[PDB]
Parts: structure tokens; C-alpha cells; sequence
């Protein structure tokens, strides 16, 4: 008489395509209290979906076809276009709530709406926006992943957003996935530019960047001391897929992709979970509050302020 | 580095600076300092020597170029050594010197000339090296490690093996299953002497200090309904409704923004005590108000539970739903894991509720005020329950082979009742003792009882030291005075016997400790005897109350397997229940079987003996192997369910019975697939136990000398080359005739004597007056245990004459003018 | 109290004696680790270990000493106090008394009523009024201060009993080993206990070769045999393992009594050993009588047995823990 409600074989869509609410999730909600967000932020071929479906209910030896969240295919590479559409929810057996998220300012979006304001450019960046703004304020941590260092582009965007958001202030954890690392990339020296250039451009951003999720105390590192970095950012790399002396593998430089990947999922779990707003909330008060938040969020103010100005 | 290569890997450049010292000495700043922030130079230096290396066999028949090069195997080992014994490496690097000692240790044994490369220090270093790279979070790493170590298992010193014992132990639990079953290889590959040595284990003591670190933290929290709602359902019911999830839940129940090893974090152990704590702690710091029902409502299921087993206890033919059916051999071990888990619950919520009522002092947190206020008031009540459930706790904790459990809570008990529910106590607690091998307890708790008719206990206290005897026949002679009929029955002279060293459940437990008795000895004939004169007893006497509770089936099989006769064995193994004999391989063990450890002995028993007469009866090869091999697998597999939960707790030893029926199986195992044909099929019990293995009784040379006087037999029906037994058989022999003699039994002595030479005091007199010296000296100071010193003295004097004109006559001759 | 650094890593802390000889303090450690040596064969077939836990002290000269320190072990007055404090905080709802004034407190009222005062000499006073009031204070002191730490202290059951066993045969050695030396003035504060072995072990090596006896309160206990001290040993008190691990330490005593001997002859003629702070000749003759089994007999020798009983009963009365040092704790 205490068997679980039902387990989630596949993902389900929380919002269309169209940006309309999509009231479907609550039949795998219960009353418990102490939820875990976690949202996802990207390019389009950065690789947001395989990292959440890894991260929520999946394992590198599987298979991509299985996925609880769909992922590129090949014959979509060669077209250029974008597979994840939309906002998407999971919820895995340990009660912690995963959201995905559609690639933001990606060309697939636009020439798709080319066939379809003054001019059809400034509604993906305004979709952008709203996503990201709508992230930053239901979401208890939010993982930007970037397929290259250094974007320029992206910061100014982050900043934007959430000078745009809806609404003592709650600001949820920032965490920078660097996906497909490679040798030079694994290096003290690089590892030094890296964090100097994170922290130098978001010295007023007001999220809580740093201080939680140091990968220099997990091992990764073995004899670099903590000392070594002026300001240890939460940054993770993701590397690229994976008689007795003529066996010896190949030298990557990098350690394993399975170790790095567990030890980012341990670490996403055992993060803290701060209260929301000003009362405590379950999750079916989570899911009532989002699609309160995402129904404001459409109809707000700000928007139209930033929107007459471009 | 790369163009060096070019002389390096030269075919045979007589050079100032050699490469091989350029790369081991000159570069050795690169693994200081340079190793971290530049790894490619190190990785690049280590390459290119080891590919330099590896051409020329590392070096090892040196050990103009043969002189030169006379001291490069040992500067290679030191390198790898002080390598391996860093924490500071990469994974490319570790990885190359993990496969650099592998290559190096296979090619060691190889050769049968390289023996005297085991005694120098390097060696000591790589070894240790080996060691102490292993248990880390790599699973590849650590199987590379286990399989160098199994390679050359032999040529080492007792430390190092001491220390391999503990790894393995620590490793037979794991999430994985390729690292479980190459530890158990390795375990197996280790001899008893070692294995069942009273050495410190190093593992289990971090183990037991991460625990006690956590427990003594503040409370988190953290741990959801859900989370305890699972565990509940997997411990009462058997079904966790998940699908590797310890790990993810405890993942889950951490925080960042407010310290177990990550490296202790892929043991099962260890996540399951976490687990099981952090249960308790919710239950009491949520009122007890947990979603299994209200406050009582847990108490009354807990007590249903308990209850249940309890009275299944008394009687096996209970048939108790969800803990004594399974669907195959995994559910069997599951089920007295989830047994071992409700105890533990239990321990650790009377700690929570005594420190919520009380407090403690440096070693639990105090609770809130609101708890504290909250279980002070209500303390009472949880005394009136807890010493209400004591009664069934020690039943179900013996039923469940953890005797600590039931003795706690007997010595509480006991304390409680400061004002005929007394002697079923104190049976309870001796049988327990018993159990644990502490005749001083059992003594102590005699002359306790002694100031309040009990006068039994002593008999229990001295057959727990291993005096069997004397144990039945005080045993005999208790129930023959307080019945009022003589149950006395045929044995040695009881003069002998000593100079060598009213309630029906009374009756009962005495008739029982006694056939149990008889049963340890393996004396058939005693156990016949026993059974006829307890019948007789029961008519004469109409008891209706007293009944033996063993099988007098696997008895007579036991019996007529050791007498040879395998075609009545095989009729009487028919009718043991079980699958039917060889002629479906996970499904083994029957139905309805009870979580009792014996029970799975018993069972294990019976499959070794259908093996060793399916094997017998096809011999007089792949006709009748295919099946036998999968069989003993299986049985092996399932055999090493007690090793493995002896480390769930923190023990420090392991079971003698179950490790050696382990062992028993594996020989068994590849006696089959080798035809006796090599070392491996043999025990590995030997005489080096004499002076590490004191603190065994006799027992444990019971089953190796039954499995051992098969193989011996059967040596007849084989035509091809074998491996000599009769010096194992005879050293086996010897070795438990000490054994038995140290203890007093004499029956049993004299028996194993006869033997290994191929009921009066002048019978041994007229009997008795590689291996000659020492059988001669057993046969001297069994005859002066006896009781007739003057012919032990002038047989060991004559005995020492003919040894003075021996050939060595260093081991012989000194003892027996010693002992003169 | 300072701290050291060695080549691997570890701290070892040490503290520093002036104007104290250490002299006695080095010969004692010696003698302590001579004995424990005798321990090896019998400890190749038990399960709990017979060693007396020891430290190591160096004198630098005439004066000073360096004393090593020991690392784990909890005092025993630790748990008085917490529960001291505990049941003051408790009755607070619905600091804490020294041992002094609370032993005054009550033998004030008794003397007063009885008809003495006190201002009456301590030597010439009744012996019932003391053993009312050590009855009086034992009554409140609950005697599971000690059994219940070591009991939360374990995880699981076996590592329980382990412990219990551990403690029991430690106890055991450390009493014997103090009534054949003759060590004295063994209040709480010079009693540890280490919560991970359970085993026991002693801080001040000065009150030894039966000094106490001629102090202003002479003590005349072999050991302490306090009720958290028993009530830790188990239900059976001190007929289970305790009494047989004292016959056991006593038999490989006497059965080696020669070396001990020897040793303590050699410590005699030592002219860097200061007995004085004919003395040293009678501690040895006192020592030899005690291994001799002779220890309060004219010409009987008592045996193991009768021995261990003697002074185990010499330790239990209450004839003798109510006429003790109000410091000595002799209610807990
Ligand atoms: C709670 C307060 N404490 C208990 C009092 S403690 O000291 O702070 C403490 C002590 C330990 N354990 C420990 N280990 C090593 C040494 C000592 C130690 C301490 C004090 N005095 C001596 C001493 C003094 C004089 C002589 N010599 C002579 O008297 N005549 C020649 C010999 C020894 C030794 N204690 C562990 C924890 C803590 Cl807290
Ligand atoms: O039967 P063994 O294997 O030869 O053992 C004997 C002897 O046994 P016995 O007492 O039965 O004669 C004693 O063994 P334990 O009593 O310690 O178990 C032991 O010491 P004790 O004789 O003093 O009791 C020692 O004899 P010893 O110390 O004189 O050498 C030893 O002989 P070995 O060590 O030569 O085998
Ligand atoms: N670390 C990686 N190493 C190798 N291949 C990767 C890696 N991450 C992603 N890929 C592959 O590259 C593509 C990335 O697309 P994926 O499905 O992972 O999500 P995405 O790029 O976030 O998608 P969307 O276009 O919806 O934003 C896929 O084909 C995936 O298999
Ligand atoms: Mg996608």
C-alpha cells in the first residue's frame, strides 16, 4: 500500500512548439516537498539533449535511439536542422525535475518561420529571451553549454535576459558545460585563461557563478593545488565521444568520457535546492507556479519595451 | 624524445650518457613538479623507455653488455614502484604503468630460474606498489591490478598476502561484477592458513571509522518519504521499485552549499549501513509518523514481523509468505540479507530513541527541543514495547545466525528484570554464546545464575572451548539425573575421559545439544545409539514434548558416503529434496527453503555430495562434464553468499564452515575439469595452520578430510599421471589428530591415528606400541593423554634412540628430547 | 603542548616536564613494555588482544622531560560532567557543583545531626555517617554513564560486542598490572577510554610502589572498582571475563616473575633514578612478595584464585570507598 505512483518510460512535451502551455505532467506528480530543477541553455548543435538524457536516465553504453530525450539523428545533420522543439520534462525516480530546452537564435528556427513584427528575425531572439528569463526564475539551476570557447555572444545574451526577467531576489546557479573538449583544452595554463576570462566577463551579473561545483575537487586534477586559480568558476568539461606493449591504446590526454560524465551527474545531484518564492511549495505547487510564471511571462511589460526598441 | 628512438630501440653505441640512465635518472625532475602542469613530457619519457625495455625481456637474464647491464631489472622495479605508490599520476600514465607491471609480473613466473628475484627490496616496493594502487575508482585500473596479483600469488611473504586477504574481503562487495568475481579468484587462490588467520584487517577498520564519522555528524534532513518508503518496501516486502540506486541515492541526499571516501562509495556495505541509518534517523526525528501509518501503526507491523518469525523458528514447517519462498538462488540471499538489514534497523532505532530520551556524551548530536520534550514524556511506552518484542527480537536474530543481536538483547533483559519466562532467557543467551566460541561468558553468566537447578550451563561452556566428550557425556549423565530413567549410552571409558580434561524444554535443548554433538565428531554409529536411546526414553518416559530437529536422511547419506557404498548413497540422496541428480541451472536450491544459514549448508552439502557421486558413477570427456562443471559453478556461486555478508557488518573474521565449503566446491570444480592433474586440485589446508589456527576446533578438518578421502578413492579408477595425495591425506590427517587431541577427544584421536597408520585404556597400549617422527610423537603423547605416562615416556625414549641414527634429525630428534 | 612534522605527513604531538624528574616515568614504560612482550604467545589464539596501552617519555637532563601524547582516548570525567550538566539543564526547565562541595554538601548535614561538626579532625570520624552518605550519592548517579557511550559508540552489533570484550580484557590487565606495581591515585581525570578499541589507558605514573598509603588520606583499593566500571563489564559484573583474564595475566606473571625481578633490581642500583621525592630495597621486597603470591599471609601462599577473589573483594567493599578523597570520585 506505499508502491510509487508510475515511472516515466519517455519524456513529455511541458510546452508546444508554439509556445502554449501543455497541462500534462501532473499525473506523475505527488505532494512532496524539496524539488530539484534543472534547466539547459545552448547553441543548436551543442548537444543539450544528450547531456540531459545522460544526465537524467541514461548511460554512455546505450544506445542514442532510446534516449528520453530526442536527440539529432544523422540525416539531420546533412540538412542543417534542429531536432529538440519546445520545452520538455522528465522527472526521474530520485524526484528530481529536468527541463530541455529548443536552441536559441539558431538559423533551423528561422528558415523555418521564413515560410511562415517588422520582420520575422526579432521574434527567435524575443522566444530566446523568454525561455531564458522563464528558466532563470521556476528553475533551481540552469547549465549553459557551449559547443566552442569563448562565444562573446553568449554572456551579453545571459545578461539581457535577465535584466528582462519577470521578477530579496532569487538568482539561480549558472553552470558552464564545455562540450566536446579536446587535449589542449586539458591544461593548467588553458585551465588559468579560462576561469580568468569567466570571471572577468561576468563581474556583474549577479548570479551565483562561482563557489559550487568545483571540478579542481573532484579528482580531475590530481596534483593541482586549489591555490593555483585566483577564483575557482563553476566550469566542467565534456570531452569528445570515446607482446602487451603493441596493445597500448592511443594517448587522449583527457580522462575517460564515462568518468567525467558520472562525476558531472553526482555533482548536479548533490547541489542545493533554495527556496523559490516566499512560501514553501510541493510539486504540484512547483508545476502550478511555473505555468502561473510562463502565463505572466507571455503577456508581461519588459517585452514590449525591449521589442519597440529593435 | 621521439628521434632518441633511433639508438633506443637499437639491435646491437657505447655513449657517455646511456638512454636507459638518461631516461630513469637524469629525467627524473619531470615526475616532481613537471608531471602536473606538463604530463605529455612524462608520458613521452615513460613511452619511449618502456618500448626500449620491452625489446631486450626488461633486462632479466643479465640479471661487456651482459656486465653492464647487470643492475637494470632492479632500478626498472624501484621506478615502478615509487611510480605506482604516488597519487598524483594521470590516467594515460597510470594506465602504461599498470600495463608496464602486468607485462613484468607474467613474464616473472614464467621462468622456474628467476626464484631468486623474489627476496630483493625492489620486488617489496613493487609489490607494495601493486597494492596500494588498487581499491580506487577506476574499474579497469583495479582489475589490471587483481589480475598481476593473481598471477604471481605465490613466492610472497605473509604480509603482503594479509594484506591481499583484506582487499579482497573489502572487494567481494562491489556494484560491479567483473571486479567481484576476479577478487573471489583471488581470494580462492589464497590458502586457509592465511584466510582464517586472527590478523587485523586495515579495510574494514576505515570502514567502520567512515561510518562512525557519519553517525556522529549532525542530523541532515534530507532523507525524503520516498526514499524510506523504498527501503521499507525492499526490506518487509522484497521489492524496491527501482532500477546501481544506492549510489544515485545517496547522490541525491547530499548538498553542496553545507564526507564519506568517494573511493568507498561503490561499496554496497557501506551504502547500505548509510541507507539504513539515515532511515532511522527520519523515523525518530519524524514522531515516528513515517507513511507506512501512524505512530503505532509501525510498532504493530514491526511486532507482526517479528512475531511471525519468531514462531516460524520453533517449527520450520511454517511456510512464511516473502521470506521463506523465492523464485530462484538469487531471492535465497536476499532474503536473509533483508533479515540482517531489520535487525540492524531495530539496533539503530533503540539508539535513536535512548539518545532522544537521555543523551549521550561527545557521541551523537542532541536532538531538537521539540523531540527531546516530545520522547521524554513518552519513554514508557517505548520501554513497555521494546522489552515486549525482546522476547521474539533473540529468536529472530538466532533464527538469522547473528548471536550479538540476541546476547544484547538477553544482557538487557536480564537488567530489566531486577523484581517462567527467566530459564528460556538464559538458554537463549548460552546457546548464543555458544555460537561465538566465549566459554568465559557462558561461565560468568553460570555463577551469576548460581545466587538465584541451573547447574547445565557448565556443560554448554565447556563444548564451546571444543571438548565434545566431555560435553556429552555431562550432557548424558545431566538428563539421566534429572529424567530419573539412565539415557546413558555406549562411549569411552569415562575415568579416561576426565583425566584427559526440570523442564521439558531443558530435556529437549540437552537432547539436541547432544545428537548436534555426535553430528560434530562424525560418529554415525554414536548418532544411531542417541536416536534409539532417546525413542526408548520417549516411550518409557511418554514426554510427547521431546523431539530431535535433524534430518536423519542426510545423516545416513553422510554415513554411506563416507563408507564408500555410493549405491545406497544414491538412493538415499533420492529422497533429499532439492533437484533431482545429474544425469535449470539457476534454479537450484528448492522452494520453501528457511533463511537459516545451516539450512544453505545443508543444501550445499547435498549438491557437493550429488556431485561427487554423478562423477563417481559416470567415471566407471565432454560426455558427462558439460553438466557436473555448470553444477559446481553454480554451487560455488551460491557458497560464497556468507563470505560476502560477513562484510556487510563489521566483523573482522570470516565463517570457517562456509569458507570451507567454498573451497571444497572449487577444488571439486577443478578436479573435474582436470582429472587430477594438477596442484590446483587439492586443499589448501595445511600444517602451518598448527601455529595460526589455535583458536578453530576440530570441525573444520571434518569436511576437508571427507572431501579428500573421495579424491584418494577414486585415484584407483584413474590410469594417467596424477598428483600425489597420500602425503596431503596424510598431513591433513595428522594435522586435525593434533587438533582433536589438544581438545580431549580421544574417540576421535584414536580414530584419525588408525587411520592415517592404514574403547579401554590397554586397547590404545596394545595398539599404538616422510611423516615417521612426527606420527610417532602424536602416537607418544596421545597415549600419555590417555593416561599411561610410562608408556609414552618409554616409547618416546625408544622412538628418540631410532631417530638419533637418522639421516636429519633436526625437527625430530630435539622435540622428542624436549618433550622426554 | 606542541606539535611535529614527519616525512610522511603526520603530526606527532609532544609536551614538555620542567623542574619534574622523568627519570622513574622511563623505567616504568620499560617495565610496562617488558610485560606486554609476555603477552605475544598467548595473543596467537584469542580474539582479544592482552596488551597495556603506554606512551613514551625522554628525559632532556635532570629537570626537564619530553612526554609523547596520545591521540582518541577520552577521559572518564567527561561523562560525569555532561551528565552533569545535562540533568541541570533538565531540572532547569522543570555551572554545575565540584566534587567537593558536593561530597560537603552532604556530609555537612550528617556530621551536624549525628552530634560532631565540622571542624572535627577527618581521622575521628564515624564510619556509618560516611558509608550513608557514599550510599546516598551512589543512588543518584546512574551506573550507565560508561556502558551506554561504548554501546552508542559502535555501528552494528558484532563491532559491539567486539569492543565490550576488548574493554573488559583491557581492564582486566590494567588492574592486575596496577596492583602488582602498586599504582595509586587513579581519579577520572587520569583514566581514558578510546571509543575505537575500547581499551584503557592510564595518564600519571607518579603515585606508584604503594604511595598513597602514606598520604593524608591514605587509600587502601588496589585499583579503581567503581559502578560504571563494573556495570561496563556486562551483566555478570566481574565473575565472567574479567575474573578469568586477571587469573590468566597473573598466571604469565608469576610463571616469568624472574626478568621482572631482575629488571627491577637493575632500576634499584640506577644512579640517575631519584627514589627519595633503604626505599628502593623495600619497594622490591614489596613487589617480590606481591608476585610471590605471599602479599598479606605469613608463610601461606595464596594461589591465582584465591588471590584474584581477595583483591577483587579488597576493591567492592564499601568499607573501604566510603573512607576515600573527596577528589577520587568514588560515587562514579
Ligand atoms: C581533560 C584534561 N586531560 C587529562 C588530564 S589532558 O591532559 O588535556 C588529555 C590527555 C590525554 N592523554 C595523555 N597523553 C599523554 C600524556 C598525558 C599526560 C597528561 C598530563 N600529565 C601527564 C603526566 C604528568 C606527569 C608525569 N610524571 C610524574 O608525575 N612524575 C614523574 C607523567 C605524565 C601526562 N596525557 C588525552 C587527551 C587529553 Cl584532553
Ligand atoms: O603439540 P605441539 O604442536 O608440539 O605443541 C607443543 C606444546 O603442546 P603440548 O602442551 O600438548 O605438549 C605446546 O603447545 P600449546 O600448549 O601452547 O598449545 C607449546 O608450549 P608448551 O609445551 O609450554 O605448552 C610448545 O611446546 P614448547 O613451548 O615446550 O616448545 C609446542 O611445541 P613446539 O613449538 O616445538 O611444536
Ligand atoms: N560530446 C559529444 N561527443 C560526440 N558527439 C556528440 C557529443 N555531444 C553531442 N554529440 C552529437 O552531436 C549532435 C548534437 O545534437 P544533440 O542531439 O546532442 O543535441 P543538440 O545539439 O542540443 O540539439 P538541438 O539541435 O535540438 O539543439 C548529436 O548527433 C550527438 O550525437
Ligand atoms: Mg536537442
Amino acid at each position: 500500500k506505499l508502491l510509487p505512483p508510475e515511472r516515466m518510460k519517455h519524456s513529455i512535451k511541458l510546452v508546444d512548439d508554439q509556445m502554449n502551455w501543455c497541462d500534462s505532467a501532473i499525473e506523475y506528480l505527488l505532494d512532496q516537498t524539496d524539488v530539484l530543477v534543472v534547466g539547459v541553455l545552448g547553441l543548436q548543435g551543442t548537444g543539450k539533449s544528450m547531456v540531459m538524457s545522460l544526465l537524467s536516465a541514461n548511460t554512455p553504453e546505450e544506445d542514442q535511439r532510446t534516449y528520453v530525450f530526442r536527440a539529432q539523428s544523422a540525416e539531420m545533420k546533412e540538412r542543417g536542422g534542429n531536432q529538440t522543439s519546445g520545452i520538455d520534462f522528465f522527472i526521474t525516480q530520485e524526484r528530481i525535475v529536468f527541463l530541455d530546452t529548443q536552441p536559441i537564435l539558431s538559423p533551423s528556427i528561422l528558415d523555418h518561420l521564413i515560410n511562415n513584427y517588422n520582420l520575422p528575425h526579432t521574434y527567435v531572439e524575443m522566444q530566446s529571451l523568454q525561455i531564458a528569463a522563464f528558466l532563470f526564475t521556476v528553475c533551481h539551476v540552469v547549465i549553459v553549454v557551449q559547443d566552442w570557447f569563448t562565444d562573446l555572444s553568449l554572456y551579453r545574451f545571459l545578461q539581457t535576459a535577465e535584466m528582462v526577467k519577470p521578477s530579496t531576489e532569487y538568482y539561480p546557479h549558472l553552470v558552464f558545460l564545455q562540450n566536446k573538449a579536446r587535449r589542449e583544452d586539458f591544461c593548467p595554463r588553458k585551465l588559468r585563461q579560462m576561469h580568468l576570462m569567466i570571471d572577468q566577463l561576468m563581474a556583474h551579473s549577479h548570479l551565483r557563478y562561482k563557489g559550487t561545483l568545483s571540478m579542481l575537487q573532484c579528482n580531475v586534477f590530481p596534483g593541482l593545488p586549489p591555490d593555483f586559480l585566483d577564483s575557482e568558476v563553476n566550469l566542467f568539461l565534456v570531452p569528445f565521444m570515446d607482446p602487451l606493449f603493441s596493445l597500448l591504446p592511443g594517448y587522449r590526454g583527457h580522462p575517460s568520457f564515462q568518468s567525467l560524465v558520472s562525476k558531472l551527474r553526482s555533482q548536479v545531484m548533490s547541489m542545493a535546492r533554495p527556496q523559490l518564492s516566499h512560501t514553501i511549495l510541493t510539486e504540484k505547487n512547483w508545476f502550478h507556479y511555473a505555468a502561473r510564471i510562463w502565463d505572466g511571462v507571455r503577456k508581461s511589460s519588459a517585452l514590449a519595451e525591449y521589442s519597440r526598441l529593435l | 624524445l621521439s628521434a632518441l628512438t633511433t639508438i633506443g630501440n637499437a639491435k646491437n653505441w657505447a655513449l657517455s650518457p646511456t638512454v636507459f640512465a638518461l631516461l630513469s635518472k637524469n629525467l627524473m625532475i619531470v615526475h616532481s613538479d613537471l608531471a602536473v602542469h606538463f604530463p605529455a613530457i612524462q608520458y613521452a619519457v615513460l613511452y619511449t623507455l618502456y618500448s626500449h625495455c620491452t625489446r631486450h625481456d626488461h633486462f632479466i637474464s643479465s640479471s661487456t653488455v651482459t656486465t653492464a647491464t647487470k643492475k637494470h631489472f632492479s632500478i626498472i622495479l624501484n621506478l615502478l614502484g615509487i611510480l605506482l605508490k604516488k597519487d598524483n599520476l594521470n590516467q594515460d600514465t597510470r594506465k602504461l604503468l599498470m600495463t608496464w607491471a602486468l607485462e613484468a609480473a607474467v613474464l616473472m613466473r614464467k621462468s622456474e630460474t628467476y626464484a631468486p628475484l623474489f627476496s630483493l627490496p625492489s620486488f617489496h616496493k613493487f609489490c607494495k606498489g601493486l597494492l596500494a594502487n588498487t581499491l580506487v575508482e577506476d574499474v579497469n585500473i583495479c582489475l589490471q591490478a587483481c589480475s598481476s596479483l593473481h598471477a604471481l600469488s605465490s613466492s610472497l611473504p605473509d604480509d603482503l598476502l594479509q594484506r591481499c586477504v583484506d582487499v579482497c574481503r573489502v572487494q567481494l562487495v562491489h556494484s560491479g561484477t567483473r571486479i567481484r568475481q576476479a577478487f573471489g579468484k583471488l581470494l580462492k587462490s589464497i590458502p586457509l592458513d592465511v584466510v582464517l588467520s586472527n590478523n587485523n584487517h586495515t579495510e574494514i577498520q576505515e570502514i567502520s571509522l567512515a561510518l562512525r564519522s557519519h553517525m556522529s555528524k549532525a542530523p541532515s534532513n534530507t532523507f525524503h518519504p520516498q526514499d524510506f518508503s523504498d527501503v521499507i518496501s525492499f526490506i518487509l516486502y522484497g521489492n524496491s521499485h527501482r532500477t546501481n540506486w544506492l549510489e544515485r541515492l545517496f547522490y541525491s541526499c547530499q548538498r553542496l552549499d553545507k564526507t564519506i571516501p568517494r573511493n568507498l562509495l561503490k561499496t554496497d556495505a557501506v551504502l547500505w549501513q548509510w541507507a539504513i541509518w539515515e532511515a532511522a534517523q527520519f523515523t525518530v526525528l519524524s514522531k515516528l509518523r513515517t507513511p507506512l501509518g501512524r505512530a503505532q501503526d509501525t510498532f504493530q507491523t514491526i511486532e507482526g514481523i517479528i512475531r511471525s518469525l519468531a514462531a516460524h523458528t520453533l517449527n520450520p514447517d511454517q511456510d512464511v509468505s516473502q521470506w521463506t519462498t523465492a523464485d530462484n538462488d538469487e531471492g535465497h540471499g536476499n532474503n536473509q540479507l533483508r533479515l540482517v538489514l531489520l535487525l540492524q534497523y531495530l539496533e539503530n532505532l533503540e539508539k535513536l530513541m535512548y539518545n532522544a530520551y537521555e543523551g549521550c556524551a561527545n557521541a551523537l548530536t542532541s536532538p531538537p527541543k521539540v523531540i527531546r520534550t516530545f520522547f521524554y514524556t513518552n519513554r514508557q511506552t517505548c520501554q513497555d514495547w521494546l522489552t515486549r518484542i525482546r522476547l521474539s527480537i533473540m529468536r529472530v536474530g538466532l533464527l538469522a545466525g547473528q548471536p550479538a543481536v540476541t546476547v544484547r538483547h538477553g544482557f538487557d533483559l536480564l537488567t530489566e528484570m531486577k523484581t517462567n519466562e527467566l530459564e528460556v532467557t538464559i538458554m537463549m543467551v548460552v546457546e548464543a554464546l555458544c555460537e561465538l566460541h566465549c566459554p568465559e561468558a557462558i561461565q560468568g553468566i553460570a555463577v551469576w545464575s548460581s545466587s538465584i537447578n541451573l547447574l547445565w550451563i557448565n556443560s554448554v561452556a565447556q563444548q564451546a572451548e571444543g571438548r565434545f566428550e566431555k560435553a556429552s557425556v555431562e550432557y548424558q549423565e545431566h538428563l539421566c539425573a534429572m529424567t530419573g530413567v539412565d539415557c546413558c549410552i555406549s562411549s569411552f571409558d569415562k575415568s579416561v575421559l576426565t583425566l584427559a580434561n526440570s523442564s521439558p524444554e531443558v530435556i529437549n535443548y540437552l537432547g539436541n545439544k547432544a545428537c548436534e554433538c555426535y553430528i560434530s565428531i562424525a560418529d554415525w554409529a554414536a548418532v544411531q545409539e542417541w536416536q534409539n536411546s532417546i525413542h526408548d526414553l520417549k516411550k518409557s518416559t511418554s514426554s510427547t514434548s521431546l523431539n530431535l530437529k535433524a534430518d536423519f536422511n542426510y545423516i545416513k547419506s553422510l554415513s554411506s558416503f563416507e563408507s564408500g557404498k555410493f549405491v545406497e548413497c544414491t538412493e538415499q540422496l533420492e529422497l533429499l529434496p532439492g533437484e533431482n541428480i545429474n544425469l535449470d541451472m539457476k534454479k537450484l536450491l528448492p522452494n520453501m527453503l528457511s533463511p537459516d544459514p545451516r539450512e544453505l549448508q545443508k543444501s550445499i552439502e547435498v549438491q557437493l555430495l550429488r556431485s561427487s557421486v554423478c562423477l563417481a558413477t559416470a567415471l566407471n570427456w565432454q560426455s558427462i562434464t558439460e553438466n557436473v562443471v555448470k553444477y559446481l559453478k553454480q554451487t560455488s556461486r551460491i557458497a560464497i553468499g556468507p563470505l560476502r555478508l560477513s562484510t556487510l557488518t563489521v566483523s573482522q573474521s570470516l565463517p570457517v564452515l562456509s569458507t570451507l565449503q567454498l573451497y571444497c566446491s572449487s577444488a571439486l570444480e577443478n578436479t573435474v575439469s582436470n582429472r587430477l592433474s594438477t596442484e590446483d586440485c587439492l586443499i589448501p589446508l595445511f600444517s602451518e595452520a598448527l601455529r595460526s589456527c589455535k583458536q578453530h576446533d576440530v570441525r573444520p578438518w571434518m569436511q576437508a578430510l571427507r572431501y579428500t578421502m573421495y579424491q584418494n578413492q577414486l585415484l584407483e579408477k584413474i590410469k594417467e599421471q596424477t598428483v600425489p595425495i597420500r602425503s596431503h591425506l596424510m598431513e591433513l590427517g595428522l594435522t586435525a589428530a593434533k587438533f582433536a587431541r589438544k581438545r580431549g577427544n580421544v574417540s576421535l584421536a584414536t580414530r584419525l591415528l588408525a587411520q592415517c597408520s592404514e574403547t579401554t585404556a590397554q586397547d590404545l597400549v596394545q595398539h599404538f606400541k616422510k611423516w615417521g617422527p612426527e606420527l610417532d610423537i602424536e602416537k607418544t603423547k596421545l597415549l600419555y593423554t590417555a593416561g599411561q605416562s610410562t608408556h609414552a615416556m618409554e616409547m618416546l625414549s625408544s622412538c628418540a634412540i631410532s631417530f638419533c641414527k637418522s639421516v636429519k634429525a633436526e625437527y625430530a630428534v630435539a622435540k622428542s628430547i624436549l618433550t622426554l | 603542548k606542541l606539535l611535529f612534522l614527519g616525512s610522511d605527513g603526520k603530526s606527532y604531538p609532544y609536551l614538555f616536564k620542567g623542574l619534574e624528574d622523568l627519570h622513574l616515568d622511563e623505567r616504568i614504560m620499560q617495565f610496562l613494555s617488558i610485560v606486554n612482550t609476555m603477552f605475544a604467545t598467548i595473543n596467537r589464539q584469542e580474539t582479544p588482544r592482552f596488551h597495556a596501552r603506554h606512551y613514551s617519555v625522554t628525559p632532556l637532563g635532570t629537570r626537564s622531560g619530553l612526554i609523547q601524547w596520545v591521540d582518541g582516548a577520552t577521559p572518564l570525567f567527561g561523562l560525569y560532567k555532561r551528565w552533569q550538566q545535562r540533568e541541570a539543564a533538565l531540572q532547569a526547565q522543570k555551572i554545575v557543583p565540584r566534587p567537593s562541595e558536593l561530597y560537603y554538601s552532604k556530609i555537612g548535614p550528617a556530621l551536624k545531626t549525628v552530634g560532631l561538626s565540622l571542624d572535627v579532625s577527618r581521622r575521628d570520624w564515624p564510619l556509618h555517617v560516611m558509608k550513608a552518605v557514599l550510599e546516598e550519592l551512589m543512588e543518584a548517579t546512574p551506573p550507565n554513564l560508561l556502558a551506554k557511550e561504548l554501546w552508542s559508540s559502535c555501528t552494528t552489533p558484532d563491532e559491539w560486542w567486539r569492543v565490550t570484550q576488548s574493554y573488559a580484557r583491557s581492564t582486566a590487565v590494567m588492574s592486575m598490572v596496577g596492583y602488582i606495581i602498586g599504582l595509586g591515585d587513579r581519579h577520572l581525570d587520569n583514566v581514558l577510554i578510546d571509543m575505537t578499541t575500547g581499551e584503557v589507558v592510564h595518564i600519571d605514573y607518579n603515585v606508584c610502589f604503594e604511595k598513597g598509603k602514606s598520604l593524608r588520606v591514605p587509600e587502601k583499593v588496589p585499583f579503581r572498582m567503581t559502578q560504571n566500571i563494573e556495570t561496563a563489564l556486562g551483566v555478570t559484573g566481574v565473575e565472567g571475563v574479567f575474573r578469568l583474564s586477571c587469573e590468566q595475566v597473573l598466571h604469565i606473571m608469576r610463571r616469568g616473575r624472574e626478568t621482572l625481578l631482575t629488571l627491577l633490581e637493575a632500576f634499584v642500583y640506577d644512579p640517575l633514578v631519584d627514589w627519595t621525592a633503604s626505599y628502593a630495597v623495600s619497594v622490591w621486597k614489596r613487589v617480590k612478595a606481591k608476585l610471590e603470591g605471599r602479599d598479606v599471609d605469613p608463610n601461606r601462599r595464596m594461589s591465582v584464585a584465591e588471590q584474584v577473589d581477595y583483591v577483587i573483594k579488597e576493591a567492592t567493599n564499601l568499607d573501604n570507598l566510603a573512607q576515600l578523597y573527596e577528589g577520587w570520585t568514588a560515587w562514579v
